[PDB]
């Protein structure tokens, strides 16, 4: 049944501040997306310029 | 004065649609407003809407026109949309109005 | 001020107007009806069920679009319940709003409009709101149950039959409302309102003259047995008789009988003890199951017995014990502690179910239709208990003697016929 | 008729099925980058053979 | 008698806490019938790994009888008083209540003592119910909405507590012993995570006198009086997808993490679910519906049913929808629904809040409509506020939110956000994460 | 059949017995058609009794011989077209099989004239079980059943089935004059006695279309 | 599909465009110019690469 089933362990992949199951993840999310998309920015200027 | 009636009827002849079996409202452009009122028309209603357009249409392929005697004449066109048609303005703008209030 | 009065005028061409205001922040008006697929015949079959779907058409005084809007507007609501021989037009929403949506209570029981097209296009939503309401084993039977109960009337389905979804007319909805939409067949019912109020929108609004309009046949009892082989691994069957109709003080008697055999349970996941019928049938079957004491009562009739529903393999067995509780029952075997206990059951449930606004406005309404007037909490529990273990064992022995009708579905490879048990 | 105009209009409704909804396999390598590697310098050579071409 | 002077003149909820600890709280009405029960902060967010399902366990057990009197006995006596005995249990709160004539709410607070204190739990009773929570589960999992919002949690809230099921496992439901619902029950069922509550005509002083006189054995140590504070659950933006071509039709969850209880903006995520609303097949409104999005269901034949929801807890939460759907329909569906998300942060309208405020008003208003349901009300109230909340303290906080307000709360919880999604059923046509979380932002 | 036939011997799983039940199955459908047939259990295949129906039946009468033609060797048309001015049919209804049969009147008729056409045909059985039939009546059916019979076999698919329909239920073939013979040496006694065991066996009755004027089996 | 001009993905273009295609019984010459448009074009290419080549 259904109940039986749990998400596997992704802490291979996990990035470093969403390790801990017992912390909240938002606290560190701005800062996960900021870089992402400082990185994504950065791609846009060398390729406008 | 009755200076319409002279001026109506003048244009209603000048137009010619008449001259195809086509009634005033068989003419006009199936705008959204004008769809919607056709699917309102009654069976019979729509079914002869449909005979005297494709019969209209047959005419104007075979560059003819009807008989004289079977134009419509401007006291026997039937507005039979018109009815419909106004309904289906009036509750448009219903809507329209009520959704900026 | 929790300490309001229930009146409950009646202006002269009949229309009843019952209020009651007990200062809840919500206001929920009805006009209850007596109408139904009960007062349908051969020809308009089904008119009633779209009569129902009907309620968000475009009427003479608000468009189709109006009247959701309009309602929604102030978190109000706009619901459409019906049995076989009434039916109720209710809205609530918070006091300050009572007027706004009344304006549309009012014109869609009074002044529809039934445009040919609108209802052209709602009618293929009479499939779907019937294969919703189906999904349900206990629907199904029950139509079959009422059509195998009786041979008019009351034998009509409460769903329009399938044959008919796209041949409703649109005179069909008119003809339907003008003979039984009537003031005299009416009752303008309201909570969280003040009679002066309600009494005066009645009065200055409601019109269709009065009457009785057509009145609907007699219920002609028949006794017939329907079987619906579906596959279903699991078997619904109820088996009836003639019982008492609305007001009758045979009534009260099956209400006791009921609660004595089993009506429902009282406790979650658990067993019913004070439940002689269920206790009965679980002696004799080990599978899982459900049994308990069926009835209904109608203006002119009323049905009584037992709804079952077990495994295919065992039904046989179950649909018998749950009779010889009923033998048995007629044949003293009723105690008089027993007795006690059901009116217990009996005075609660009555009184549970006017906890909710729509329970209340229901038992309101029900009565200020059916004789204008209203039955203090008292007198109705003082006419219940008033019921001997005597009327009881006879209320049991009409079963045991009376015609049956049956109704089941399901795999009934195992399943007895009315004329085995 | 559709909600979004990315699958109704009869323009976008072509970018669309060929080049944003359009189904691919997941696993793909990189020996599946040269078609659009040449659609570019089909479009690279046009651009710079035009500019050649005015002189 | 307007609106504001009904809210006003609502008896007040009354409320009193026994040296044990536990709390007594109850509103009173002139009705010969009411309700009363017993609110326990406890539930499957409080288990773990090994005993998973015990509070289900335990939730079969607390009505086939206790040790002063065995099931027969139990059961004849509520039974044939009229009394209806129900209950539940969740991922963070538990509740046994019943209903009856005012005439015996004291012998019914009797009655509710010996449950949640000497549970029986018949070492035989145990092994027949452990079948019959067998049975629940198969049923169980043919309820794609539940299996929809388990596999929500599961994913949303994977590798902590909310993320198991409140039924729990299978392993468990086979293994667990007489003694771990035992220690359950002990450990949990505990008066200062307890809740009296009752409402119709009762007397509050005769509610807590039957409460002094039943519900007693006291504390002797802190760590007895103390309410535990659980570890925080982490939120993580993912997926999990359950394929199956062969149902019928497609069953979608998506959603953020909210706040939990004790957060105002909690009033303006539900007006924001009110302006979205919900709908299904049999609404009658069609495709007049004020909600835009119901409006679309309907002309573009989107789904078979749609919902918004914002599930509270103790420190987090759940804001989202949830729809159902053919399988060749998902993708429009899930469109205009994100796309209503962001309208929500972007460009909601005075008009807009109007109504929704309104309809929520009446939401509330009508879950308070019975003894039971006001009952439940104070239960959980004194639970996750700590005290009763007026219905004219809501509407004073409803009335406060405005369009401005609107968008900043959902942009905060919404806007660029990474959802959790469970789909089931036939999902092909849904795309991937990537594709569902740019439709986070702009709209 | 020797040399190929393999899926071998047995009765192989026998069928329950055919109990009778006699209940009544209404189907509402609006049809301006009502179809309607009721019944009584009536004789076996090879049950003596079977002739005996098999003559009552051509009595009553057993589809039309005349194209567009009126029957008025039909007992029952003739009763059910005295009773409506619309068009209808009517037919001597007669099935037998192995452990059990059936036998009545089936009727076809517009939904408003249901009732009478249908109660009109009653009549002509409750007549007929009456002594209502004629000596010459019964010899004339008897013609018409050895017509009948003799007519059936002319197209090979006809010849077939009954040499085949015989072998099966007995390895034997009654020869067509042993049957003629068994189908005339049934006296007028026995067809009102068929006639009888109608009128006052349990009857069963099923019918479709607008049912609104179609009457209950136990208004017949 | 029985007939390549409508399965095959460019006779199906040929077919849907040029064959199948719905027109109205009753377009007069004016509709013409459409076709003949398209045939300058073509003509008009055809004979600038000629001239182009020299
Ligand atoms: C498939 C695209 C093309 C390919 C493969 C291609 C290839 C070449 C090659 C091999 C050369 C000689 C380069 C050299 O000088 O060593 C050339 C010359 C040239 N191409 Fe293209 N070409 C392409 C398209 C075009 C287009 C579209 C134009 C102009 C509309 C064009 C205009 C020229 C011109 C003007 C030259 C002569 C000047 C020069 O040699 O630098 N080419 N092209
Ligand atoms: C829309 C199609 C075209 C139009 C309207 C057009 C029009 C013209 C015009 C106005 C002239 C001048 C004729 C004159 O000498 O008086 C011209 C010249 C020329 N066109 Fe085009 N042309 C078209 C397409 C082409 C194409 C596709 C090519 C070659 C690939 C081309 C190549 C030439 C050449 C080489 C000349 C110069 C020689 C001459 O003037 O005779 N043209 N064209
Ligand atoms: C061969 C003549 C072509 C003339 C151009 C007409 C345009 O464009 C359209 O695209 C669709 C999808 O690919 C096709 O199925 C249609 O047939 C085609 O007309």
């Amino acid at each position: 049944v259904h109940n039986d089933v749990t998400v596997p362990d992704f802490s291979a992949y996990r990035r470093e501040d969403v390790m801990d199951a017992t912390t909240s993840s938002q606290t560190s999310s701005e800062d996960r997306k900021g870089f992402s998309y400082l990185v994504t920015a950065t791609a846009c200027v060398a390729t406008a310029y | 004065g009755r200076l319409m009636d002279r001026i109506r009827k003048w244009y209603y002849n000048a137009a010619g649609f008449n001259k195809y079996g086509l009634m005033r409202d068989d003419t006009l452009y199936e705008d959204d407003d004008v769809k919607e009122a056709l699917k309102r028309l009654p069976e019979d209603l729509y079914n002869e809407r449909m005979f005297r357009i494709k019969r209209a249409l047959d005419l104007s392929l075979k560059h003819r026109i009807l008989p004289k005697e079977q134009w419509v004449k401007y006291e026997e066109d039937k507005p039979y949309l018109e009815p419909y048609l106004k309904e289906v303005i009036r509750e448009r703008l219903e809507r329209e109005a009520w959704n900026k209030k | 001020p929790g300490a309001e009065d229930l009146e409950i005028t009646k202006l002269p061409n009949g229309l009843i107007i019952a209020s009651l205001e007990n200062f809840s922040p919500a206001s929920r008006i009805g006009v209850f009806i007596k109408a139904g697929s009960r007062y349908e015949t051969t020809a308009n079959l089904g008119t009633a069920h779209l009569l129902r779907l009907a309620s968000p058409l475009t009427t003479k005084g608000a468009s189709s679009f109006r009247i959701t809007r309009g309602i929604e507007a102030v978190g109000g609501s706009l619901s459409v319940y019906s049995t076989r021989e009434k039916m109720t037009y209710c809205v609530e929403c918070l006091r300050d709003h009572v007027d706004t949506v009344m304006e549309y209570l009012l014109n869609v029981t009074t002044a529809p409009e039934f445009r040919p097209w609108e209802v052209t296009d709602l009618q293929p939503q009479l499939k779907v709101d019937k294969a919703v309401a189906f999904q349900s084993p206990q629907v199904g039977v029950l139509e079959n149950l009422h059509a195998a109960a009786y041979k008019t009337a009351l034998a009509n389905p409460l769903y329009c039959p399938d044959y008919r979804i796209g041949k409703i007319t649109s005179e069909q909805l008119h003809h339907f409302v003008q003979n039984n939409f009537t003031s005299a067949r009416m009752a303008l019912v309201g909570i969280g309102v003040k009679h002066s109020d309600l009494k005066q929108v009645a009065e200055q609004f409601l019109n269709i003259r009065s009457g009785a309009g057509t009145s609907s046949a007699k219920a002609t009892y028949w006794g017939g047995e329907i079987r619906e082989q579906n596959g279903h691994s699991l078997v619904h069957a109820a088996v009836v008789t003639e019982g008492a109709a609305v007001g009758s003080a045979e009534a009260n008697a099956f209400s006791v009988l009921q609660h004595v055999l089993g009506a429902g349970p009282l406790i979650k996941r658990g067993s019913s003890v004070t439940s002689k019928l269920y206790q009965g049938v679980a002696k004799a079957t080990t599978q899982p199951f459900d049994a308990s004491a069926f009835n209904v009562n109608y203006s002119d009739s009323g049905l009584f017995g037992f709804y079952t529903i077990s495994q295919a393999a065992h039904a046989g067995e179950v649909i018998r014990a749950a009779m010889n509780q009923l033998k048995a029952a007629a044949q003293g075997g009723v105690t008089e502690e027993d007795v006690t206990k059901a009116k217990n059951q009996l005075k609660a449930t009555y009184l549970m179910s006017v906890e909710t606004a729509q329970g209340l406005l229901n038992e309101i309404g029900s009565e200020a239709l059916l004789s204008g007037t209203h039955t203090a909490p008292s007198v109705v529990a003082q006419k219940i208990d008033s019921v001997t273990s005597a009327d009881v064992v006879n209320a049991a022995k009409k079963f045991v003697s009376g015609k049956k009708s049956m109704a089941a579905s399901g795999d009934l490879g195992s399943t007895p016929f009315l004329d085995e048990l | 008729m559709a909600p979004n105009i990315r699958k109704s209009h009869p323009l976008l409704k072509m970018i669309n099925n060929s080049l944003i909804d359009l189904p691919a396999p997941s696993n793909i390598s990189a020996w599946w980058n040269f078609g659009s590697l040449l659609a570019v310098c089909l479009m690279t050579q046009i651009l710079t053979g035009l500019l050649l071409a005015m002189h | 008698a307007t609106y504001a002077q009904t809210l006003q003149n609502i008896p007040e909820t009354n409320v009193t806490t026994l040296d044990n600890g536990l709390r007594v709280a109850s509103e009173e009405s002139s009705q010969p019938t009411c309700t009363v029960g017993v609110w326990i902060g406890a539930g499957s967010r409080y288990e773990n790994e090994k005993n998973n399902g015990a509070g289900y366990f335990v939730e079969h057990l607390a009505f086939k009888g206790t040790k002063k009197r065995p099931c027969a006995a139990f059961e004849k006596e509520v039974e044939s008083m009229g009394a209806h005995f129900n209950g539940y249990t969740s991922r963070e709160q538990t509740a046994f209540y019943i209903k009856a004539l005012s005439k015996d709410m004291p012998k019914v607070v009797e009655l509710l003592a010996d449950v949640v204190q000497n549970c029986a739990l018949e070492e035989s009773q145990i092994e027949k119910e452990r079948g019959v929570i067998l049975q629940e589960l198969k049923e169980m999992d043919n309820d794609m909405t539940n299996v929809t919002f388990d596999y929500l949690h599961a994913t949303a809230f994977q590798g902590t507590a909310l993320a198991r099921t409140v039924e729990g496992t299978t392993e468990n439901i086979k293994h667990l012993t007489r003694a771990d619902l035992a220690s359950y029950i002990d450990t949990h069922f505990k008066a200062p995570r307890m809740v009296l509550a009752a409402a119709g005509g009762i007397s509050h002083k005769e509610l807590v006198d039957a409460a002094r006189q039943h519900f007693s054995g006291v504390s002797f140590t802190y760590k007895e009086d103390a309410v535990p504070i659980l570890p925080r659950c982490r939120f993580t933006g993912s997926e999990i997808r359950a394929r199956d071509d062969a149902l019928p039709v497609a069953h979608v969850a998506l959603a953020v993490e909210g706040p939990g209880w004790a957060d105002p903006d909690n009033v303006v995520l539900h007006v924001a679910n009110a302006i979205i609303g919900r709908y299904d097949r049999t609404f009658g409104g069609g495709k007049h519906l004020s909600s835009r999005l119901a409006a679309l269901a309907v002309e573009h034949k989107l789904c078979h049913s749609f919902q918004t929801f914002n599930t509270s807890y103790s420190d987090t939460g759940l804001f989202g929808f949830h729809f159902v759907a053919d399988p060749l329909s998902i993708d429009d569906m899930m469109f205009c629904a994100q796309g209503e998300w962001m309208r929500l942060c972007t460009s909601t309208t005075e008009s807009e809040v109007k109504r929704a405020k309104n309809h929520l008003r009446s939401a509330m208003v009508a879950q308070l409509d019975g003894t039971t349901p006001v009952c439940e009300t104070i239960g959980s109230h004194l639970l996750n506020y700590g005290r009763r909340i007026s219905l004219e303290e809501w509407d004073s906080r409803i009335s406060a939110v405005d369009a401005r307000m609107v968008r900043d709360v959902c942009s905060k919880y919404i806007y660029d956000k990474c959802p959790a999604l469970a789909a089931v059923g036939p999902i092909e046509q849904l795309l991937d994460y990537n594709r569902i979380r740019s439709g986070m932002y702009w709209i």
